[PDB]
């Protein structure tokens, strides 16, 4: 039940970033907050400690999260005073999923037997950008020695599988 | 008895068929796929593009 | 746009400014206090069932070990416990002080002296939640537990090592049967334990006085938890009695244990489980209400000769309503105890005392 | 500072938030004195009793009067103690509410008087009386057939024109005459005009000068009616502890204590026990009636009215009252029509002391 | 009879808070003449429907329910209503407020929650049995 | 475990106004509408049991004061009330018009005339939540 | 329409209005409401009244309504038959013992009551 | 193992198979499950169907299972005894009214049925 709440928080910050005109700064700040909280897991356990006063926890957030923009810091302090600071990485994931749709870029995970060339991935992105609807498309390539002699792609929640689907389709059609 | 023959026949068939799959994959690995991987891929995009 | 390395290293220096100031592992702080049930942040190394101690000095029971906090059932007055109070571990899982120097003393379910005759100096402790004797650890009952009551010793005989229910309505002579069978064990080699569960403490006072008049306090122990005490202490009174009886049981001696009104224990555990917001069954008792009495009364056995040969005969009481033997808590205890002794009000109000329906 | 402010008001339940480390303990009293700053506010004199600790420095309370007009952010002071209720010779002949404030119209008690806390643990096992002694009343049906006990609890089954108030009143007169003690009438959650009639009956019979009367009526919240027997009991405890005498303590309709606790439990949001009664039914009845005992220096004996709802003696509120009753006196209307005064049914009235 | 009466109406099509606030408007219009020294009769037709409306409001406001899903303060509701019916003293003006509440029972049982509450509040009751109403006895008062 | 006040419109303006919160304190916007019950964000100085007014002129009564919203119970037709309507604090506890002029007229629990015979010309009002006469302010029933 | 425009005395037959309330109790559990007594929606009296108070006789026309009522297991104490009955003015009870006797219509004369029989 | 691998006649005596469903009910509240009728798990039927439909006779070997079944508070309409009648070929319903008359075995002669009685 945390993704639906982080979607609301990230949509509020997203509308602020649209109406302000500083979307790149807010996106860089959200990526910095996500990387800093992924690199350090004890900060949530520190701010969940109840003997620390709320003014002291606001002092820790205002000291640590400095250099980021004003609405990102206001969002972090608002999540602190609403006791919803545990969902800040979920907020970062939802906000980056909002701004990727804002830019028009989509993320995809590719599996192939051999690592493909740099032109073939751009060709696959130029093919699949018309099918998905985005202007720019991203391919993540994994080595994956299980599949043989083909490429399969999971973009969004749709899998375009044609690598080992021939052999499985054959042994399902014969038997 | 007639059902028994028809079920054994399908089962055995499935065992031969299973063997045939395992090898199908092994033999396809065995072939040299520099040419094939570029060819397949280029075809696959084209093939995806059409459907 | 700030670098994530700067924010990350600044979070690191804020953590290692505070890593020595806080203590979480053996020290906890309370989030919620209510109805005799605390709930404390911290205590990472606490274990399930461990005695915890508040800053007030009141002991507590850690039932639940949730991911964010510890659920603590308070074993005493909860009105001195607030949010922000410090909870520290004790290291031991739910023990009562049990020894030879506990005979002739009136203690609470935590083993603390209540009669005011000084401290009870003991050297050993036994766990409350101890497993029962097994299948091959036991032996058939063959020794008479003689009450001195002619209707019991004739019609409904009790052996050393069985569980005999004494069931009946209000004011039918259950406690009188208990004191008559504790007084008779004087010249016999029997150590008694009278557990008072939810009684009036004036009646427990008169019980201790009529045991003192008949010389019964040379071999009896009184574990009392009255009606004004909170339901956690009522929940652990008979288990304190059996943990005090197991010492003399596994040392080879024979123990009688009397539970005055286990229906008060059932109502107290029903209270504690509803305050834990557990969904109840029929008559709103929880599903664990059979396991409450079966974990208690199956711990009363006749040991084999390979384990000393000592015994633990138990006399639980169930207070019924209008003579209903087919209620939920009576039929729970009848399916645990070996026999029952039914004390009928129709015979008690007509002069037939003890009013045993044969 | 020990001044926090209201965050939530929902009926009789008020949540108040303090600073960290400065929360009040459970069962303390919290006072709200507010003077209306504008024409858009209401003057408020309201008293809250702490019930729970909800977390995040908040405290869930129950109210003693109406919560109408409370503003979120209105400051709440911490008294540092539970409800302090005056005790002594200044309470005799006086009528009090649940807060220990005089309902009567003569005057208020000055602030230098001794005030005892409501919530006190029961007297210890060291302090109780070893023997069972008989509270001699001077009534022949009582002294012969259903003997009372110093420190005992006694049930009255009657009401509606059989002579309950006359028996109450003669008990006060006889005990204060011969035994030298006093009485405390705690009218827990009953009709206000019947409390007026009982006041004027004790007034014109001269009985009222040796009793202390406490009324928390039906118009008060359930958090007020739950604490009426305790605030009369803490007046009786002064006379058996500091004076050392045998004290009567009357609770008109002890069933109202049980159902007021049930209503407070339903407002607090607890899962109900069988028959809709609170889970804490037996321990609330115990924490009332284990302070009604015979100690070494004095005693409180208690004559209590019981309603027995739906004529069921196996209902959990009669079934938890009856486990503390030491005697039962039954008033019968067929004996009041016959001309027998008092109308105590000689065969139905039983006692544990008749042995 | 309309020369001296006031009629306060909250029908079934009206929202549940008007049903809930009709008896309090009744006592608020009666206490004016009560504290002016006059004598007032206030009649509440089916306070059980006012109890059901307050149950509706407490359940839609998500207050924790008690027996028959009525909230914890439903006895406090009817008692806070009915204890405003008094006979004042000669220093307060000597005015009165006599009340005649109605509770509708279902097939003639009074062991339900709202009838037991309002019976335990009031100064006696008048039973109107349908068995005597059918057999010809009108008014059907069980004596 | 979602809160009522977590709405992307409300969260936006509280991140806009974190260093200087806009003190509404007399006006609120509706969070939820349903079944004659309205939750509203704002109204910081609203009282419990207070007559409050929506944007379309429909009155409401504030029963539940919660931590960041007000549980408003709608005293009229609620189908014209949407999310986002302003709720105006009137500053008055629930009270009815009261006087001699109510005699012989059909009145709703708010105090408005239902006969259609014209306005009810009363001078003063009294609140419907008033304390009962005390036990020393009464006298035994004899008339 | 016929009442408020044609000024007619209109009949309006609702077969088994118990279904109008239990349909509400089926919806209200999924709408997110707390259950009321006996499993019926909490807004049962108001949802019944907003149906039953539009069935009135105004100065122009009239709408009278004969409404079949199925009482589940002949229990007249559950809240939805109680709130259907609190809006009723008369009952006509159709008896099988009069239909087998040859009496058409088989209205039970003693059990069928009315508020207007005065 | 015996009735499958050895093809042998097997006797199962199980005393208080009610304690299976009761021990499931004690854990079901802490497993995060919502309560059901009479406090029993929602899975009161399928947990006893995964156990009792497995105690069967096959073409290899047979199991004649004799099961004692506790009836709580002498209530045969309780959901745990009521849902295990449908699994049994023959039932003997012991009654306390017959046990208090000195009639042993206290088998209700009417309510005890069998598929064999033909
Ligand atoms: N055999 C007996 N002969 C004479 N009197 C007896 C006998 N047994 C009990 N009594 C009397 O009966 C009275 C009540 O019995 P007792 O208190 O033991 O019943 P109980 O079940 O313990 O009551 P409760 O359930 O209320 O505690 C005692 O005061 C005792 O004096
Ligand atoms: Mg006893």
């Amino acid at each position: 039940n945390q993704e639906v709440i982080a979607k609301r928080y990230a949509s509020a910050l997203f509308q602020i970033a649209l109406e302000q005109g500083q979307l790149d700064r807010i996106e860089e700040d959200v990526r910095a907050v996500r990387q800093a909280l992924a690199e350090n897991g004890e900060f949530l356990s520190l701010l969940s400690y109840p003997k620390l006063s709320l003014d002291q926890k606001k002092a820790l957030i205002a000291e640590a999260f400095a250099g980021v923009s004003t609405p990102v810091q206001n969002t972090l302090l608002l999540l602190l005073e609403r006791h919803r600071f545990g969902l800040v990485p979920e907020l970062a994931e939802q906000f980056l999923a909002l701004v990727d749709d804002a830019r028009g870029i989509a993320k995809a995970v590719a599996y192939s037997a051999r690592p493909l060339t740099d032109e073939e991935l751009r060709a696959l992105s130029d093919v699949f950008a018309q099918k998905v609807g985005k202007q720019t498309l991203e391919i993540e390539n994994i080595i994956d020695p299980e599949l043989i002699g083909g490429v399969r792609l999971r973009i969004g929640n749709r899998i375009y599988d044609g690598s080992v689907s021939g052999q499985l389709e054959r042994i399902r059609r014969q038997l | 008895i007639e059902r028994e023959k028809e079920q054994a026949m399908a089962a055995l068939r499935e065992q031969v068929a299973s063997l045939s799959v395992l090898i199908a994959s092994k033999v396809i690995e065995k072939e040299l796929t520099e040419q094939d991987q570029r060819k397949l891929i280029e075809a696959y995009i084209k093939d995806v593009q059409e459907v | 746009s700030i670098r994530a390395e700067e924010i990350s290293a600044l979070i690191k220096q804020q953590i290692e400014n505070y890593e020595s100031q806080i203590q979480v592992s053996d020290v906890g702080t309370v989030i919620q206090v209510g109805d005799g049930i605390a709930r404390a942040h911290g205590l990472d190394n606490v274990m399930s069932g461990e005695l915890v101690e508040f800053a007030n000095g009141v002991m507590g029971m850690a039932l639940n070990l949730e991911e964010n906090n510890v659920g603590i059932v308070i074993l005493g007055p909860y009105t001195g416990i607030k949010e922000g109070d410090e909870v520290r571990r004790t290291g031991r899982i739910m023990e009562v002080p049990v020894g030879e120097a506990l005979i002739g003393r009136v203690v609470n379910p935590l083993g603390q002296p209540v009669d005011g005759l000084g401290p009870v100096e003991t050297t050993e402790t036994r766990p409350i939640e101890s497993p029962a004797p097994g299948v091959m650890d036991r032996r058939s009952v063959h020794e008479p537990l003689q009450t001195g009551i002619k209707a019991i010793d004739a019609l409904v005989p009790i052996g050393r090592g069985q569980r005999e229910l004494i069931i009946g309505d209000r004011q039918t002579g259950k406690t009188s049967v208990a004191i008559d069978t504790i007084i008779n064990q004087k010249d016999q080699n029997m150590i008694s334990i009278y557990v008072a569960i939810g009684q009036k403490e004036s009646t427990v006072r008169t019980v201790v006085e009529t045991l003192r008049k008949h010389g019964a306090l040379d071999y009896t122990i009184v574990v009392t938890a009255s009606a004004s005490q909170p339901a956690p202490l009522l929940f652990l009174a008979p288990y304190a009695g059996v943990a005090m009886g197991e010492y003399f049981m596994y040392k080879g001696k024979h123990v009688l244990v009397v539970y005055d009104d286990l229906s008060k224990q059932a109502a107290a555990y029903r209270e504690l489980s509803l305050l834990l917001r557990r969904p109840p069954g029929r008559e709103a008792y929880p599903g664990d209400i059979f396991y409450l009495h079966s974990r208690l009364l199956e711990r009363a056995a006749k040991l084999s000769d390979a384990k000393g040969g000592g015994s633990l005969t138990a006399l639980p009481f169930v207070e019924t309503q209008a003579g209903d033997i087919s209620a939920y808590i009576p039929t729970n205890v009848i399916s645990i105890t070996d026999g029952q002794i039914f004390l009928q009000s129709d015979l008690f109000f007509s002069g037939v005392r003890p009013a045993i329906n044969a | 500072m020990t001044r926090g402010r209201v965050i939530q008001v929902m009926g009789p339940v008020v949540d108040v938030k303090f600073e960290n480390g400065h929360l009040p303990a459970i069962y303390n009293a919290l006072k709200i004195q507010h003077k209306a700053r504008n024409e858009n506010e209401v003057d408020i004199d309201l008293t809250l009793e702490v019930a729970l600790h909800l977390g995040d420095d908040t405290v869930r309370t129950i109210a003693m009067a109406s919560t109408d007009g409370l503003i979120r952010g209105m400051e709440v002071i911490d008294t540092g103690a539970p409800i302090s209720v005056p005790v002594g010779e200044v309470t005799l002949g006086r009528v009090f509410n649940v807060l220990g404030e005089p309902i009567d119209l003569e005057g208020d008690i000055p602030a230098d008087a001794r005030r005892d806390p409501i919530h006190r643990p029961a007297p210890k096992f060291e302090e109780l009386a070893t023997e069972v002694e008989i509270l001699e009343t001077g009534i022949k049906v009582v002294d012969l057939l259903a003997p009372y006990i110093k420190g005992g609890k006694i049930g009255l089954f009657g009401g509606a024109g059989v002579g309950k108030t006359v028996l109450i009143q003669e008990l006060i007169h006889n005990i204060a005459q011969e035994h030298g003690g006093i009485s405390v009438f705690a009218g827990v959650g009953e009709r206000t005009r019947e409390g007026n009639d009982l006041y004027h009956e004790m007034k014109d019979s001269g009985v009222i000068s040796k009793t202390a009367m406490v009324f928390g009526q039906m118009n008060e919240p359930p958090g007020a009616r739950m604490r009426v027997a305790l605030t009369g009991l803490t007046m009786a405890e002064y006379f058996r502890d500091e004076q050392g005498q045998d004290v009567l303590l009357f609770i008109d309709n002890i069933f109202r204590f049980t159902q007021a606790g049930s209503e407070v439990s339903a407002l607090l949001g607890r899962m109900p026990s069988a028959v809709g009664y609170q889970p804490t039914l037996a321990t609330e009845m115990g924490q009332l009636q284990e302070r009604i005992t015979s100690t070494a220096k004095g005693s409180i004996t208690s004559i209590q009215a019981i309603y027995v709802p739906a004529d069921d003696y196996t209902d959990p509120a009669p079934a938890t009252t009856f486990s503390h009753l030491d005697a039962t006196t039954n008033l019968e209307r067929k004996l009041a029509e016959m001309g027998i005064y008092p109308a105590v049914d000689p065969l139905a009235s039983t006692s544990r002391a008749l042995a």
